[PDB]
DNA sequence: ATGGTGTAAACGCCAGACGACC
RNA sequence: GCGGCGCGC
DNA sequence: GGTCGTCTGGCGTGCGCGCCGTTACACCAT
């Protein structure tokens, strides 16, 4: 129950905090209680046994065994492990050891199984093995002599020991990377990092430094008072133990008072001018105490030195001046040479988590007293609290908040304070990350990271990942590690220009915001007398409009300031970005503020740290990428694109030399800043003696046509539609969303004759973009309401008319030309139906949908009704969109795995692949081989067989089970088409 | 002049000078509370009412009338019933379900609890502005009102008299609010004391 | 199938089978009106209020109690009191003042008319769906109701059973149906006829 | 320079519940 | 979690 | 006890990140 959960959490925490000798006076007193002795022998006796087995002891485990015997429960072969572990570090007379061995042999217990069942530490296991071998040296077992190797058909060539392979290395020596690792370790032992802001400060004054000085002495006084209050409350809470129970103070005694006062003074500076939720503050305090405890326990246990030694050994595989006896994958090399062990920490339940946050919140406000009003007179000289409780309305509910004092806010606003704060995990790593070897082992040095992103709860994905054998996940773990081992650096000229525009009034058309000083002003003021009855209403209506614009401007400038300050911090450095995945297999980076899945400015400040010479064919790909990023032409072959770049050489030179002075040609492109970076790179490459010897750092992008559709045409082979999405070879690229538009608009050229308002107001507004998303989603689940909601927003930004009824558009494609859409795309809808009917019949029997990807990753859907019943509509509308989004990720991971074997730098956005200018063709061949490898196996038959085995096994009733059987056994017939034609298509991922 | 803003009905001062008992009512979105006084600052009744069926998405007058009748059954007889009035208005686009809940509770307690109004036309239920009560006790900062739990904690642990019959009950109520504070229970005593000190006992 | 959506409160069928009189009340922004019947479809009283000091500015319980008590003191005594229920939505950002007025007056009427509720717990005031009566009279266009002056013009000026003494007064009252749009408040008699036709 | 303070009334559809079924 | 916004595939 | 055919209501193509504010605004005459 709740109290059992509280005691289990308390004991499991305090054995980790080295406070078990302090907490030994709780279970004894609670067992002395008669009525409260229930829920005490369940799962906490082995916890204190393991904690006693962690460190040395002298006749301390006799009490545990006596209490277990008095309770009359089964020791379950875990107390004996603790006894063997504590038998070391002490002289043993071998007294009645034969009796102990007989007791081990009797009572149905056997050896060679508790070493993994008890799951002690490596030191404890070694001590137990030594104590066993000191008496009986015959018993000894090896864990595993050969490492497991995958045997699947799609992953047979990667793990094969034959053939010659080339593996890339880093560009930095060993000592430099050792110092970088030391810098990141010292940066991450501190939980926060301070960054100077970007805004321009002017005119300090005497009252400014007076406010700074009174802030300093106030903070010193608060620190002393907070330390005294912590000491007094700890002394008060220590007294209640011997005549009470459930001491909450050991969790407080975990952290030193300096850490507590630091986090409490640094959390007050970020508290807003208005109040905050009291429960949210309690949650934040408990979460931050947990996060600090993790790093403190990791650094006090000696794990840091072992990790440093292993990292220094492992770094020779990446170093530029070191050699290895045999090359291998990073995961296999970390698996060899030894490995550390994951903590596998379990979070404590809510009653012990929120109560201590409440306690710290009550501690902070009571013991912080500002010297009365902070005005210029000092006549009062009284002590009043800085914070007060205020009962308020927020959302649609009454909520109590914790509000500051107006004098404190006025004091804080008077200073400049160009310092910004950041969490450590929000910034990129300054050292290469850890490899992915398990769902538990991660990428950061000290902070644990989850492999599957979940919004809230959703423990079924983790259970499915842990249930499958470990060899299945190797092909995804290797891809995640390879994407994590890419080194980056910051472009400088672009950052300087961006800061120059940022300091002086901004430029909102380039994506950089504008300051609140240039917010719009009302055209007319307000008059008290009612000069006109209509004047007052319009005055209210147009003076209630500017505030929303000002608030939006404030939000945009805040986020841009954060991003630019973090970018400015990482100048003249090299950094790294790890990766994770969601529940359908797609991959994302961990640091949110600054990565490559962002806007144009976030992508134009990133460059490859290691450079490659252009080679014979490196400059042409740069010009093709420049034309691609311009976005002027997306329908022509590569020759016609590279021809265009030679005509704008003067514009490239003028934009590279004087950006903001001369002709601003790089403005007006779809991606201006990326275009400017590419122009600078190309101009530097051109003005050289030998262009083919120039070292370049700019990534080149290759994207796929329509990846969701492209998988449909091979799950069942279609000679129609494959040509539509370029799966089959052709000279000029073929567009689905462009060809749909011509039929969709054919009627309006010849129907405004009957006469309609919506038809003749448009006049050429229709394009590829306006219908792109709706035409994309028709293959997936879509309704007319979502189509209208999509089309309305696209009509909003276009400014020609505010008569926004978008129904002509939603019906015209999903309905009037929908048959034209069936005629345009047909036979892909049979699976779209078959899978939806199968999902419907599974859901009516009360079951969620689960399956396995062709690589081996198991995938499940979490939609449940408000244990709980399956939501039928949400699990039949989401299955087709969530089935293709696993296969595309499988294709990406196979392409990455076979691209790494030839020595290439590979980083991937969904559907778009990035590489050096000299390494494009190899990736283009690997992608078109791996698509055929992936889609030549029968996918729908295996899916049908897994569905039948998982669902149609039970003969509970004849009718529903039989109907499920004949729906799952019925499969659409694949068409006559061969998959050996992908290898010669030029625009498949181009 | 000040009594125009303090109390909303306009009542002649002679009948205020001879009042005997007063009950103060504070509404909430999840509870109601009330207290009783007997001109010697002697507290006799002070209770709350939790576990409602209202404010859960249904606004039907049948359950309102059943719940109000159950609450009004235990309320004893008195010369006046003073009521708490807030500063919410119709102008807020949100916070309208809260306002709709408050006006229904006020109107039904105003239509009930005034038994003889149809005969002689004497009012017996009246409002009191909450900002004025906070300013009397100096609980106002930043154009807002603070909690007031520390004031009533000092009283319970010459301003107000206190018998021994309900002292342990309210100290248990103080301990319950230490775990989870509620201000509907605390605003009742402050409003009653402010009434005996402004309108009566000049 | 109907009585679960006709009447908002729940009551036994036998009590609805045995009735003797109903008072039907319909309110609005400017005034109210009511009518009386006597179990054989025979009118006895049919009145309306002139004007108010309400709904002009602020909302106060004192003026509401004054006006409601002053109006109710003229009511006759009957068996069941039935009042309309308009289905406005909380979700609509507009129509808040009229909704607040309607809910306040519904609560006041339920409070003050349901006499002897504390002793005997039987409900005496009921809420009827307006769209249901609109469908029964079939004047609904599917989204709104039309004017109901046609039925009262056809019935007045063999089953109507108008008493002979009240003909001249009712005719004099109806002769002033050319201003203030008071004829829309004549749906009280229609709702009473509908109740007698769906309760027996 | 400052608080004081007032016065502001836009539509389909399919799948779970409900009065009638047995 | 509610509301207003903005970005990526 | 078990149905239960039908009739009324509530979401509406799938996944992932960031910022802000809880109506103040405006008037006031000292
Ligand atoms: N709005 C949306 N709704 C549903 N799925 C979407 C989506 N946008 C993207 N996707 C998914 O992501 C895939 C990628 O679509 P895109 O690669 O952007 C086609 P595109 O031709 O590259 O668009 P573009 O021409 O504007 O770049 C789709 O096939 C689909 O699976
Ligand atoms: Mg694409």
């Amino acid at each position: 129950s709740g109290q059992q959960q509280r005691l289990l959490a308390f004991f499991k925490c305090c054995l980790l905090t080295d406070q078990l000798p302090l907490a030994h006076h709780l279970l004894v007193v609670h067992h002395g209680q008669r009525q409260k002795r229930k829920l005490l022998t369940l799962d906490m006796y082995n916890a204190v046994m393991l904690g006693w087995a962690r460190q040395g002891a002298f006749k301390e485990l006799v009490y545990v065994l006596f209490m277990v015997k008095d309770a009359g429960l089964t020791p379950d072969l875990l107390s004996y492990a603790a006894a063997l572990q504590c038998m070391g570090r002490q002289d043993q007379d071998a007294g009645t050891i034969e009796r102990c061995l007989e007791q081990m042999s009797q009572e149905g217990l056997k050896l060679q199984a508790l070493f993994t069942a008890v799951l002690l530490s490596e030191e404890d296991r070694a001590t137990v093995l030594k104590a066993v071998h000191k008496v009986k040296p015959t018993f000894s077992l090896p864990p595993q002599l050969p490492p497991p190797v995958n045997t699947s058909k799609l992953l047979r060539d990667v793990y094969a020991k034959d053939g010659r392979v080339s593996y890339p290395k880093l560009h930095l020596p060993l000592k430099t990377l050792q110092c970088l690792f030391e810098k990141q370790l010292h940066m991450e032992l501190a939980s926060r990092v301070c960054v100077v802001s970007v805004e321009k400060p002017t005119l300090p004054s005497k009252e400014v430094k007076h406010a700074r000085k009174t802030l300093k002495t106030l903070r010193d006084q608060w620190e002393k008072a907070l330390c005294r209050a912590l000491r007094e409350t700890k002394n008060r809470l220590e007294r209640e133990v011997y005549e009470g129970r459930f001491s909450l103070y050991p969790f407080l005694c975990l952290l030193d008072e300096r850490e507590v006062v630091r986090m409490l003074l640094q959390v007050l500076q970020a508290l807003p001018a208005q109040g905050e939720s009291f429960t949210t503050l309690a949650r934040e305090l408990s979460a931050r105490t947990f996060s600090r405890h993790v790093v403190q326990r990791q650094r006090v246990s000696g794990q840091v030195q072992a990790l440093q030694n292993h990292y220094r050994k492992y770094l020779c595989l990446l170093a530029s001046d070191a050699e290895v006896p045999e090359p291998c994958l990073p995961r296999q090399y970390w698996e060899a040479l030894g490995a550390p062990e994951a903590l596998r920490e379990q979070p404590w339940p809510l009653p012990v988590q929120m109560e201590l946050g409440k306690l710290l919140a009550e501690m902070l406000v009571q013991a912080t007293q500002m010297p009365c009003s902070l005005d210029k007179p000092h006549r009062s000289s009284r002590l009043v609290p800085v914070l007060y409780h205020v009962y308020s309305f927020r959302n649609v509910q009454q909520i109590g908040i914790l509000k500051p004092h107006p004098a404190y806010v006025q004091l804080l606003e008077k200073a400049a304070e160009p310092t910004l704060t950041f969490e450590a995990v929000d910034v990129p790593m300054l050292c290469p990350p850890l490899p992915w070897t398990s769902p538990h082992s991660g990428a950061f040095l000290l902070s644990p990271t989850k492999l599957m992103r979940t919004v809230e709860g959703a423990t079924q994905h983790q259970e499915l990942l842990e249930t499958c054998p470990p060899t299945a996940l190797h092909g995804a773990l290797d891809a995640l590690t390879q994407l994590g081992n890419c080194a980056w650096r910051v472009n400088g000229r672009v950052l300087d220009l961006v800061l120059q525009l940022f300091q002086a009034k901004g430029c909102p058309q380039l994506g950089v915001p504008a300051p609140p000083s240039e917010a719009p002003q009302p055209p007319e003021a307000h008059l008290p007398h009612s000069a006109a009855p209509a004047r007052k209403a319009e005055l209210r209506r147009e003076l209630a409009h500017c505030q929303k614009v000002a608030r939006e401007m404030h939000s945009l400038r805040a986020e841009a300031l954060y991003r630019l300050s973090l970018a400015q911090h990482l100048r003249d450095r090299v950094f790294w970005l790890p990766h994770n995945m969601d529940f359908r297999g797609r991959t994302y980076p961990c640091p949110p503020h600054f990565n490559h899945l962002g806007s144009d400015v976030a992508r134009a400040l990133l460059e490859f740290a290691q450079g490659r010479p252009l080679g014979p064919h490196g400059l042409d790909w740069l010009k093709i990428h420049l034309v691609n990023l311009t976005g002027l032409k997306k329908r022509e072959p590569l020759r016609k694109r590279l021809a265009f770049a030679e005509e704008v050489m003067d514009d490239i030179l003028d934009s590279a030399d004087q950006p903001l002075t001369g002709r601003k040609w790089w403005m007006g492109a779809e991606e201006p800043w990326q275009t400017l970076a590419c122009c600078m790179e190309v101009a530097n490459a051109v003005r050289a003696s030998d262009p083919a010897a120039y070292v370049s750092h700019l990534p080149v992008h290759q994207d796929g046509s329509c990846n969701g559709l492209q998988h449909y045409a091979a799950l069942g082979r279609d000679s129609v539609g494959a040509a539509s999405v370029n799966l089959e070879p052709s000279d000029v690229p073929q567009d689905v969303y462009s060809g749909v538009a011509a039929q969709v608009e054919v009627f309006r050229r010849q129907d405004a004759q009957r006469g309609m308002r919506v038809a003749q107001v448009l006049e050429g507004f229709i394009t590829r973009k306006v219908v792109k998303q709706t035409v994309m989603t028709v293959v997936y689940g879509v309704t007319r309401y979502g189509g209208r909601l999509q089309i309305e927003k696209r009509l909003r930004e276009l400014s020609d008319f505010p008569q926004e009824f978008v129904w002509e558009a939603s019906h015209y494609l999903v309905r009037q030309v929908f048959k034209s859409l069936q005629e345009m795309f047909s036979g892909t809808r049979a699976i779209q139906h078959w899978l939806t009917e199968s999902a419907r019949l599974i859901s009516h029997m009360g079951s969620v949908v689960e399956w396995v990807t062709p690589l081996g990753v198991p995938v499940i859907q979490p939609y449940r009704l408000d244990s709980r019943k399956p939501n039928t509509r949400k699990q039949k509308n989401g299955f087709p969109p969530n089935f293709i989004h696993s296969l595309d990720s499988s294709h990406m991971m196979l392409t990455a795995l076979h691209c790494y074997r030839k020595g290439l730098t590979f980083v991937s956005v969904h559907d778009c692949y990035w590489t050096h200018a000299a390494d494009v063709s190899v990736m283009n061949q690997v992608c078109r081989e791996q698509f055929v490898r992936l889609h030549s196996e029968p996918i729908l038959q295996d899916l049908s067989r897994f569905l039948v085995k998982r669902f149609c096994s039970e003969p509970q009733k004849i009718l529903e089970a039989s109907q499920l059987k004949e729906t799952l056994q019925a499969v659409p017939k694949p068409g006559a088409f061969d998959l050996e034609q992908v290898k010669r298509s030029t625009y498949f991922f181009s | 002049r000040f009594l125009r803003k303090l109390l909303k009905p306009d009542i002649e001062r002679e009948r205020l000078k001879a009042v005997n008992s007063i009950i103060s009512i504070v509404f909430g979105t999840r509870r109601i509370a009330w207290a009783h006084l007997d001109r010697k600052l002697t507290v006799l009744d002070w209770q709350q009412s939790d576990r409602w069926s209202l404010m859960r998405g249904i606004y039907s007058s049948s359950v309102y009338l059943e719940e109000i009748s159950s609450i009004i059954s235990k309320m004893p007889k008195a010369d006046f019933y003073v009521l708490e009035k807030t500063g919410l208005s119709i102008q807020n686009s949100s916070l309208f379900p809260i306002l709709l809940h408050f006006h229904i509770m006020e109107a039904m307690l105003y239509a009930l609890l005034n038994k003889t109004f149809a005969q002689d036309g004497q009012h017996q239920v009246l409002s009191m502005n909450r900002n004025a009560v906070g300013k009397h006790f100096e609980l106002m900062i930043g154009d807002s009102r603070t909690s007031g739990k520390e004031l009533v904690k000092q009283f319970l642990f010459p301003r107000v008299f206190f018998p021994s019959d309900k002292i342990v009950h309210y100290r248990q109520m103080f301990l319950s609010t230490e775990l989870q504070r509620v201000e509907e229970l605390y605003d009742s005593l402050l409003q009653a004391i402010a009434f005996y000190e402004l309108a009566v006992f000049d």
